[PDB]
């Protein structure tokens, strides 16, 4: 539902 | 939990080591969902999968939409300072 990133 | 600042180094040719969910527009905090290994984040020692990110070089992430702090957070160099908390 949330989005998620890779940093 | 208590609010902590941690430090973190990371050259140029990395990332964070990180990957972050929430943001405002879901009305929870950036959160970091994973802590990739051997990479910056896991190296500094004080980032933990669950902390909410407060702020970073004294930029504050608390009311931040999650695209905002991925451009916020991916703009850091060298010696971070994070401010974060874990609920």
């Amino acid at each position: 539902r949330w989005p998620t990133s890779k940093i | 939990g208590p609010i902590r600042k941690v430090l973190l180094l990371k050259e140029d040719h990395e990332g964070l080591g990180i990957s972050i969910t929430g943001g405002k527009e879901h009305g929870v905090p950036i959160l970091i969902s994973e802590i990739h290994p051997g990479q910056p984040a896991d190296r500094c020692g004080g980032l933990h999968v669950g902390d909410a990110i407060l702020a970073v070089n004294g930029v504050n992430l608390r009311d931040t939409k999650h695209k905002e702090a991925v451009t916020i957070l991916s703009q850091q160099r060298g010696e971070i300072e994070f401010e974060v908390v874990y609920v």
